[PDB]
């Protein structure tokens, strides 16, 4: 039967640093 | 010049991590209005931008800002920028379902974060490529598990690359990433037909989530747990899965979640005989689905009623809920 959308994880980003830390 | 596009590269950045890309995005875009000589800056800035437009679900304008920074990064010579960008590639055309030439930019990034000793970005490459490899075999045909070899070998591809992933992570002490990994080949083994083998990851990136205070987490790890245990015939555990949602769906006001929930909860009883208790979760399904005006999921609910009233006797409103499916 029908179950939506199977959830796997949402992308991740992790880099909202880097012109901060450059 | 180059001091004020710094300055308004870092409020655009402030700005992303704060929730607010589209905000965000047009300050990175002012920053390359102005400009800048210093090119590791600049490559910085197409990759944010990169970043914000696949975040606001602009794929096609997020893969020309990657290639942007991939190229620049390689003009100027900078490794560890070229495997960044390589990375990011990688995932804007998986995304796009360009899943060979995804392949080819993960290993990239990978290959030169091994070649340097860079063991966060080799773990992130590892877990980027399980991805790719996981999204290629869930494009075949009808979802969920059960049909070409590629499929399988495509997903046990991405269960040696998630597993790879988490032993490093395991070293480096990344309990976040851990979880994501979890997640991953949870749902991975479940498309494999290992549903004992989910089952345990998912468990994991549960306990994870919890850990976090995670709630879209556990949430996704309750449903998750649900579908994999329907699949092992064990259908009480699964409404008991399948009602942790539902409990978790209404306290994030989450509507079509909270939907999915009822639906997924009235198979179940389906499945375990218990019709009146089927019919109660299939309504308030049905009117969740007219709340979200899903003309798809209201069909579906008309036609999981009439099944199981006829297994009741009700034939009256069998016939009730038919006609109203023909309307949809």
């Amino acid at each position: 039967f029908y179950m939506g959308t199977c959830q796997d994880e949402p992308e991740q980003l992790d880099d909202w640093n880097r012109i901060a830390e450059l | 010049g180059s001091a004020s596009c710094l300055e308004l590269a870092l409020e655009g950045e402030r700005l992303c991590k704060s929730g607010d890309c589209r905000a965000g995005v047009s300050f990175f875009e002012a920053a390359v209005q102005v400009g800048t000589e210093d090119l590791k800056t600049l490559s910085a800035i197409y990759s944010q931008l990169g970043n914000a437009y696949f975040y606001l679900h602009d794929y096609a304008k997020a893969l020309e800002y990657h290639h942007h920074d991939l190229t620049l990064a390689r003009t100027i010579g900078d490794q560890l920028g070229e495997a960044k960008a390589s990375g990011n590639l990688g995932n804007t055309l998986k995304v796009l379902g360009n899943f060979d030439e995804a392949i080819v930019c993960c290993q990239r990034h990978l290959d030169i974060s091994r070649e340097l000793n860079d063991k966060v970005g080799e773990a992130r490459a590892l877990y980027n490529l399980g991805n790719v490899y996981h999204a290629k075999g869930k494009s075949f045909g009808c979802p969920g598990p059960q049909f070409p070899e590629d499929v399988r070998n495509a997903l046990q591809a991405a269960v040696d690359l998630y597993e790879e992933n988490l032993s490093l992570v395991t070293a480096l002490g990344d309990r976040a990433a851990q979880g994501r990994a979890f997640g991953n080949l949870g749902n991975t083994h479940y498309l494999l037909g290992n549903f004992r083998d989910a089952v345990i990851a998912h468990e994991q990136r549960l306990l994870i989530a919890k850990e976090f205070g995670d709630k879209a987490a556990e949430r996704r790890a309750y449903s998750n747990l649900g579908n994999a245990y329907i699949f092992l015939g064990e259908f009480e555990t699964a409404s008991e899965y399948y009602k942790k949602t539902l409990l978790l769906a209404r306290q994030l006001k989450d509507r079509a979640v909270e939907a999915q929930s009822c639906y997924s909860l009235g198979n179940t009883y389906t499945l375990l005989q218990d019709y009146e208790k089927a019919i109660d979760y299939h309504l308030k399904h049905l009117a969740i689905a007219q709340e979200l005006k899903d003309r798809i999921g209201e069909g579906r609910a008309c036609w999981s009623l009439g099944n199981a009233y006829t297994a009741l006797g009700n034939h009256d409103q069998a016939m009730h809920f038919a006609e109203k499916h023909l309307e949809i």
